[PDB]
């Protein structure tokens, strides 16, 4: 197998050239200058992260756990980088018996990076940066796999290949019109560079998986945690984009697959640095009270809709 | 209608009339021949005058308070209290107490 | 009567005896909870020695103005405060001169 | 083959944390401390349940998510049945979750 | 005069008669001693009784204070009775602004303004801090301005400005802070006090 | 014999291109220090990011004046940093007090508390002088490991 | 009481500052024995872990004698 | 004045009360909120690179401190302790003995940067204009020793920096 290989050496790449992104198009958001010193637009900044904070930076916890903590950055890539083994591109790795399922389920597996980073620490203080990011990915969970029925009894099976062919003349936007509003905010349920997001950033509280952490296992976090983000900016854009197939030549999905993406990898960022955090007992107010019955009401009008008029695969 | 304080200005008249005939009565009690009797009664004589002559107007909240009835109620509230406070601990009446240590200037 | 301060002569002896019974008990729980740095055995020498300086007993307004100051200094640790095992530590430890002798600190020239 | 795929990404990512675990080495002073973030010594040591706040919604979601995952079969079920039999069905469970959500709006909780 | 004097006054005949207002009252528990100068009012309170002067002002419908917000204390030696408490006070209806104050020596406890005023017992935290003043029946008297093991008060005027502990060195323990090291850099203390009064009027007979 | 002499100088490079600060919020040079990730003098993401936490980050800037309540609190912060740590001690309050200095609270320098490699003078600390305590600190960075 | 003497001399023997054979049974701890103002009383509040029973401060200033102070500990 | 924050409900009867709740329903005055970073994405940013490019000033301005000097040689400070007594911090140190013969100025001259709030108020207190405040700003030691002055020596090496200062004080004298 070569495939797992080519597929994590220039993922982690994409996740350490992210880190220009995160301050380059959120640097001109707010009127500043990003990367420009290190090399001809800052690009050998990224890979000199990596030399900087794993051959030099040395901690370990003080009072500690036994084995968990140094097992948490395991967790945390170990999980996240495995999501792109069921993803349907134009050609999958091993495709699924039901495609999305092993989505759904290894994101809900990610979430113990931040859980496990709790008992990190035996003291106090880290395990409310824990039990905060508990409730603020909690709720969303219920939403996130309801909005994914409405748009699968709507197109094909839990397959995510039938999803790709489904899209043949318009996109799946149009249709599940107040549905794609709800995977801007629903896709942030993970503890994400966001202004919705999770306990993970600073601004208010000590940071989430981060204070118990070094830079070595702290530095692992990061290229899990920012994977997730072109994770769900990619699953988004198969679920609700497509334009076209063509299983004759590859190259001309591979060029307008990644522009549909990467407009989705902005508009992440963009949210990032507009808006400021929900507040704990607020953002369980935005969904369960006001969201979760209209999530319902929809997925409510989609069970009608496929025997209305034929709608099954 | 709402008033500026956190206390909410309800609709009542002679409402400040009452708190103002209590003290009256508070204040005839033990001074009588001090000067904290003589000089409270004459204020709240020339008050108690001007919401009998004025018909549920803005002007008379306007009479020496200027922010509706519901501040002037506030300071009639707590009246009872510091004429209570006052007749407890006798200072008022009795003047005996003795001076400090001649030295002032700086 | 002035000035009360808090109690009269005699009172004022077992108001201090009440504050020493608290900070007693207080000396096996501030290794514990806090961090080990000394000993138990010599933590509790440490506290007869602070009050031996302070012991005169002429008037009930100087007692009971150390009771208020005693319940401040020695509360820091009843409610649990942060210390950061830099304060409450009363005794010297770097602080190594302890000379008395006409002919130990002119030796050294002092004043 | 699946077994084969999931390995070699856990593999990889151990591997990283060796590179990170025995290069970077000089000297492991008293140093590390149990709260950081903030400073100062901790005043809540070890552990205490704190607890509370958001019992009754946490507790909702176990009830919760075993319906989301009964309404699982609505895109891979409705293929062979007759659909007429089953729009009572399908319908029913979502009808009766809006119920148990109009109950919740009683008095929420703390949270 | 156009740059010589700052302003006329006009509003001091109206402040006089508040002094004359509280004294018409006359107690030899609360009075004592009146001044007024430069549209403002002083007052000297005796420390017996400090809480019904404190209920006075406030709520009062002639002169209705109520907000007590500033309170300061004065550290001086050269009286019999050395510290004085002096309390600032601003009225928001009546707008205007008086002074009351305390004579005693203050080593021995004086009355606590916290039940009249909700944010005084923060200001009475800063008295008991830097000179050792200590309010009766004050609710939790905890230290702010000095530091978790201080010795004595560290505002005092008989007592050095460097302060007796001071310096903070980390040495040869491994984590524990030092202390007892007292040596400081010199303040060179200046001897400068000009010959001849510089006032009339303030000079005061032997 | 040559590669093992650029391969340290490669390890040098690294805190050459990135430092994380520590947000220090002591006193008034704390806000010209917020001047820094101010766009008209600029360290972001030119070799300065802002993230807090001492665990996470390299160089900590002590942003003005220190007191004997707070020097059991920033000596155990430096003792949180990683290994390879720089301080930079930035106002006169952080040499030896603006004024201060003789008063009674006042720890003088810094250096009494933790040891410090670059010094920054100014009282308000213009942004403009401020830029070296950055970019002297890369410059100071030659040589590590002969051996 | 039957069983309190035997208990109390073997907490107070176990103590710093104290003769082991000296002084026992009805013997001033502060008179004949030889302690501080504060030390003297700091014995018998040691005493009172022993026991189980927490003692006054008004019942403290009585008590000085082992033999005295086995009366009063009795409820 | 009062400038009133309470709006008292903008909302009466079916328009105005219709797109009230439209933007509480969906979004749309947050997709407003997004778009006015997207202009502030489009222009262009006001950022100044240290090495290469420079920041604006004043000509009067206060860095590190710097003794002048006579056209024609000779030391310009006179020895006072004037500007000793006006300073704050108390960071120059001045005493004085006979230079020789005839002239009387300095011995000891020490700036002590580990004081030193920089007021301008020696520039200022100073009669014959000796510390003339240049506009420094690169300093940085690797000790205390090496931060603070000697007696004149590095303050008289502002002869580097006394060519600026010539300019400076031409916008001096007959304030601004
Ligand atoms: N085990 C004990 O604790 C023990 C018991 C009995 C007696 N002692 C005595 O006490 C002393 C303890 O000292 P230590 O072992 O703690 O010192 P150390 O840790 O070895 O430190 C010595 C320092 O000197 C430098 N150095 C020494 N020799 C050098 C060379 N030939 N070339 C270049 N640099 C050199 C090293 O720098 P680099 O690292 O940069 O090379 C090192 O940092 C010993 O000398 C021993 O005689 C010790
Ligand atoms: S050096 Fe100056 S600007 Fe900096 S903290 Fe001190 S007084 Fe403030
Ligand atoms: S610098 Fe100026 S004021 Fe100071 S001693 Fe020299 S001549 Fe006098
Ligand atoms: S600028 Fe101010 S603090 Fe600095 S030397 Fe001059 S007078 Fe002293």
């Amino acid at each position: 197998m070569i495939n797992i290989l080519m597929l994590i050496i220039p993922i982690l790449l994409a996740v350490a050239f992210l880190t220009l992104v995160e301050r380059k198009v959120l640097g001109y958001m707010q009127l500043r200058k990003g990367p420009n010193v290190v090399g001809p637009y800052g690009l050998l900044q990224p890979i000199a992260d990596a030399i900087k904070l794993f051959i030099k930076e040395p901690l370990r916890p003080a009072t500690s756990s036994a084995s968990m903590f140094i097992l948490a950055p395991i967790m945390a890539l170990g999980l996240a980088l495995t999501m792109w083994i069921p993803l349907p591109m134009p050609y999958p790795l091993i495709n699924m018996n039901l495609g999305v399922l092993f989505m759904l389920a290894m994101s809900s597996l990610a979430v113990y990076s931040i859980l496990w980073s709790g008992w990190a620490s035996n003291s106090k203080y880290a395990l409310i940066g824990a039990l905060r990011a508990v409730a603020q990915t909690i709720s969303y969970e219920v939403t996130l796999a309801i909005i994914l029925l409405s748009v699968l009894l709507m197109s094909g099976s839990f397959t995510l290949s039938t999803l790709i062919t489904t899209q043949e003349q318009m996109w799946l936007i149009l249709p599940a019109w107040p549905l794609a509003m709800m995977w801007f905010i629903s896709t942030l349920a993970e503890t994400n560079r966001a202004p919705f997001d999770l306990t993970e950033g600073e601004s208010e509280l000590v940071s989430g998986f981060n204070v118990e952490y070094a830079a070595g296992p702290f530095a692992l976090f990061f290229m899990a945690e920012y994977a997730n983000i072109i994770m769900m900016n990619i699953f988004t854009a198969i679920l609700f984009l497509g334009t076209s197939h063509n299983p004759h030549m590859p190259e001309l999905y591979t060029i307008n697959f990644t522009i549909k993406s990467l407009l989705l990898t902005m508009s992440f960022l963009w949210i990032r640095a507009s808006y400021p955090r929900f507040r704990y007992d607020q953002l369980m107010h935005l969904l369960w009270k006001n969201f979760l019955p209209l999530t319902l009401a929809l997925c409510m009008w989609h069970v009608s809709l496929p025997i209305l008029t034929s709608g099954i695969p | 209608t709402g008033l500026v304080g956190l206390a909410v200005c309800e609709t009542p008249h002679e409402r400040l009339k009452i708190l103002y005939t209590k003290i009256l009565d508070v204040l005839g009690h033990i001074p009588k021949n001090a000067a904290y009797r003589k000089y409270t009664e004459q204020i709240t004589n020339e008050k108690l005058s001007m919401v009998k002559a004025e018909p549920d107007v803005k002007k008379l909240e306007e009479r020496l308070q200027g922010g509706q009835i519901e501040e002037v109620i506030l300071q009639a509230e707590n009246e009872l209290s510091l004429a209570r406070k006052m007749i407890q601990w006798k200072p008022w009446e009795p003047l005996v107490e003795e001076p400090p240590a001649s030295q002032w200037k700086w | 009567v002035k000035p009360i301060f808090s109690r009269d002569m005699n009172e004022a002896k077992r108001r201090v005896r009440e504050l020493y019974r608290a900070w007693y008990r207080e000396v096996p729980n501030t290794v514990h909870l806090f961090q080990l740095d000394i000993s138990v055995k010599q933590g509790r020498d440490k506290v007869r020695e602070m009050f031996k300086k302070n012991a005169h007993i002429t008037d009930p307004r100087v007692v009971d103005l150390l009771v208020i100051k005693g319940k401040m200094e020695l509360e820091e640790t009843i409610k649990v405060w942060k210390q950061r095992t830099h304060v409450m530590r009363f005794f010297h430890e770097t602080e190594a001169p302890r000379p008395k002798d006409f002919l130990s600190k002119f030796y050294v020239g002092h004043d | 083959n699946l077994m084969l795929a999931l390995l070699t990404n856990f593999t990889l990512a151990t591997l990283l944390v060796i590179i990170a675990f025995w290069l970077p080495q000089l000297n492991v002073y008293s140093e590390k401390t149990s709260p950081y973030e903030c400073g100062f010594d901790p005043m809540g040591s070890a552990r205490l349940p704190f607890s509370m706040k958001f019992f009754l919604v946490a507790i909702t979601f176990l009830l919760f998510d075993l319906e989301i995952a009964l309404l699982l079969p609505l895109p891979w079920a409705s293929q062979t049945a007759n659909l007429n039999t089953m729009l009572t069905m399908a319908l029913f469970l979502i009808i009766l979750l809006a119920v148990s959500l109009a109950y919740e709006w009683t008095q929420k909780g703390l949270e | 005069r156009p740059t010589v004097r700052p302003r006329n006054d006009v509003a001091h005949k109206q402040l006089s008669a508040f002094g004359e207002y509280v004294a018409e009252i006359l107690p030899k528990y609360v009075q004592q001693v009146q001044v007024s100068c430069f549209n403002e009012l002083e007052i000297c309170i005796h420390p017996d009784g400090v809480i019904p002067v404190l209920t006075f002002l406030r709520d009062h419908s002639n002169a209705q204070f109520k907000s007590l917000a500033d309170l300061t204390a004065v550290d001086i030696p050269t009286r019999q009775n050395r510290f004085e408490i002096v309390y600032n006070l601003l009225s928001l209806r009546f707008n205007s602004r008086i002074r009351v104050k305390t004579y005693t020596d203050e080593l021995t406890p004086i009355e606590s303004s916290v039940p009249v005023y909700k944010a005084a017992n923060w200001y009475e935290r800063e008295i008991w801090d830097m000179f050792g003043v200590f309010f009766a029946n004050h609710p939790d008297l905890r230290r702010i301005l000095t530091d978790y093991g201080f010795e004595g008060h560290p505002f005092r005027k008989d007592f050095p400005l460097s302060g007796y502990v001071e310096l903070r060195y980390d040495d040869e323990v491994k984590r524990v802070v030092a202390e007892p090291v007292e040596l400081a850099q010199e303040f060179r203390k200046f001897d400068l006090n000009s010959p001849w009064e510089a006032f009339p009027a303030y000079r005061q007979p032997p | 014999e040559y590669v093992v002499a650029k391969l340290d100088d490669l390890i040098n490079w690294a805190r050459r291109s990135s430092l994380w600060p520590m947000t220090f919020g002591l006193a008034c040079c704390a806000v010209e220090m917020m001047h820094m990730a101010a766009p008209r003098y600029d360290m972001d993401r030119f070799g300065v990011v802002f993230r807090a936490s001492p665990r996470q980050s390299d160089v900590m800037i002590v942003a003005g004046t220190l007191t004997n309540k707070m020097a059991p609190a920033l000596r155990k912060v430096y003792d949180q940093m990683p290994e390879p740590r720089y301080v930079v001690s930035m106002g006169s309050c952080a040499n030896g007090g603006g004024y201060y200095h003789y008063s009674y609270s006042v720890v003088r320098g810094c250096d009494r508390i933790v040891p410090v490699d670059i010094y920054v003078p100014g009282c308000p600390p213009t942004a403009e002088a401020l830029l070296y305590g950055i970019l002297q600190l890369q410059k100071k960075i030659k040589r590590e490991k002969r051996l | 009481l039957e069983g309190i003497k035997d208990r109390v001399l073997y907490v107070l023997k176990l103590y710093d500052k104290i003769d082991p054979e000296k002084l026992s049974v009805n013997s001033h701890f502060m008179k004949d024995l030889g302690l501080d103002s504060l030390d003297q009383v700091e014995i018998i509040m040691a005493m009172e872990d022993e026991f189980g029973f927490e003692i006054p401060d008004i019942d403290a200033e009585k008590l000085m004698c082992p033999q005295e102070i086995v009366d009063y500990i009795a409820d | 004045t009062y400038k009133y924050v309470n709006l008292r409900e903008p909302s009466m009867d079916m328009k105005s009360v219709t797109d009230r709740a439209a933007q509480t329903l969906l979004w749309t005055e947050l997709i407003r909120g997004l778009g006015m970073t997207l202009s502030y994405l489009f222009r262009e940013p006001a950022t100044i690179n240290y090495p290469f490019e420079k920041g604006p000033l004043s000509p009067r301005f206060r860095g590190e401190h710097a003794l002048r000097r006579y056209p024609s040689g000779e030391e310009r400070c006179i020895a006072c302790k004037l500007c000793e007594a006006v300073c704050p911090a108390q960071a120059i140190t001045i005493e004085a003995e006979p230079r020789a013969d005839g002239s009387r100025r300095t011995t000891r001259y020490d700036i002590d940067m580990t004081k030193c709030i920089y007021c301008g108020f020696c520039q200022e207190a100073c009669p014959v204009d000796a510390i003339v405040e240049g506009p420094n700003f690169e300093f940085s030691t690797e000790t205390h020793e090496e931060l603070l002055y000697n007696k004149e020596k590095l303050l008289n090496n502002g002869d580097k920096w006394e060519a600026e200062i010539a300019a400076n004080i031409q916008a001096d004298y007959l304030y601004r």
